[PDB]
């Protein structure tokens, strides 16, 4: 998938 | 509950200590702990919320999609059974956020960044469990991942400068949403697109370390909209 | 002191 | 245990789907559920049980020596309290694993090979006890993985030959043993050459992939005569 926020 | 009887701020010590360790299933079991206690979280503490249950439910979400993917192509009872399994886990970990959030942190009362960041957080929990869920189900709980973000949204163009990082970062997460979940590549290149370019023109006001704290979360968007363009 | 590393 | 109503196979079944998911605490379950039905286990099905725990007790001996090493440089009441938290965690997976070799894969095991293997396992679980024990339970611990591991290299010396790898790295952690946990440096060193010398003896029988095993483990056990000597 798209990748989200890492945090 | 097993931390009632422990500080308040022995908990958050905890917390700071397993995440060294990098126990994150023991840093959210104390971090919820801490919410118990009643009182509202600070910066540093919505913080360590966060990151502990992300690398709890992050680990799920990984072991999910590999059986997943092992029973598509499959398709005994096995496969299917132990992934039902780790759903029901991750499922239980999403509704325990989700019952935090409610139950404790959102508040009509509050300053943006704690409004806005808890309402993007009930947005990602909801995403992570459409990401498993289907048919109607899957509707309903995508629309109450859509509401959540929607109303942080709404908070954060009113309340919050275009480069905020909580702002950045839940334009990120709500076009993924768009993207993945909702069926609506378009809305969620245009979110990108206009969310980095209202960042972009307002970075001249900002700190050399303000700056690299948006900019980071502007590269984000734009490795995005770079994939999905 | 490393041990079997399996 | 909760594993009793579920199939063996489906148990070794789900222990590989673990693995392939890094749900390595899952692995562990459905191992000990497997070995719980009272049958023997195949190479291949104790290497699972092995490499499941092992993964299991190395994260939390990852995260006690990082919580011990927080502690020392300490040197409230918080770190002690989360490193016996840890600590006890530990112990407890260490006296499962103890306890299914007690009962009764030890006095099952059909030939001399998965017997060393077991009794090998007995001397490393204790000797994991034995990092984490103090005063006379610690004595008694490293009695017991002494005995464990002298039991094995009897097995051993009559049964395999010098160059076997299981032999090779029984000799290894039992040296590992010596030097780390009993305080008997010589011993470790006598231990380790001896091994070495007799490996080296008959490296020239061996095939070309048998050669790079062996002295695979015996370049391990040259480094750590290189660090003792
Ligand atoms: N992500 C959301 C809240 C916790 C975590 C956040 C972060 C955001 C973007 C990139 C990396 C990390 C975080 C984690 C720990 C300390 C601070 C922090 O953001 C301020
Ligand atoms: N260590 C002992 C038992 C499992 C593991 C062993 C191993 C030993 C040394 C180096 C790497 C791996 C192992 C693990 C998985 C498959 C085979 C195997 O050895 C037979
Ligand atoms: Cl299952
Ligand atoms: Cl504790
Ligand atoms: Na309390
Ligand atoms: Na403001
Ligand atoms: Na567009
Ligand atoms: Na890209
Ligand atoms: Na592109
Ligand atoms: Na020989
Ligand atoms: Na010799």
């Amino acid at each position: 998938r798209t990748p989200s926020l890492p945090g | 509950g097993a931390m009632g009887s422990m500080e308040r701020a022995s908990l958050i010590q905890k917390a700071k200590l397993a995440e060294q360790a990098e126990r994150y299933e023991d840093m959210a079991a104390f971090m919820k702990g801490a919410v118990e206690k009643g009182e509202e979280l600070s910066c540093e503490e919505r913080n360590l919320l966060s990151v502990a249950y992300k690398n709890v439910v992050g680990g799920q979400r990984a072991a999910w999609r590999v059986l997943s993917s092992i029973e598509q192509k499959s398709n005994g009872p096995e496969v299917r059974e132990y992934r039902e399994k780790v759903e029901t886990e991750l499922q239980g970990v999403c509704d325990t956020v989700l019952g935090l959030l409610d139950s404790h942190l959102i508040k009509e009362a509050g300053d943006a960044e704690s409004r806005v960041f808890y309402l993007k957080m009930k947005g990602d929990y909801y995403r992570y469990l459409a990401e498993v869920a289907t048919g109607d189900d899957k509707k309903r709980i995508i629309d109450s991942a859509r509401s959540a973000y929607q109303e942080a949204m709404d908070i954060s163009k009113k309340e919050m400068p275009p480069t905020n990082p909580i702002r950045l970062g839940l334009a990120l997460n709500f076009s993924v949403f768009h993207y993945e979940i909702a069926n609506s590549p378009e809305e969620a290149i245009s979110l990108a697109k206009t969310t980095f370019d209202e960042a972009m023109a307002d970075l001249h006001t900002l700190s050399e370390d303000s700056y690299k704290d948006s900019t980071l979360i502007m590269q984000l968007l734009r490795d995005n909209l770079t994939l999905w363009t | 002191t490393p041990s079997l590393p399996g």
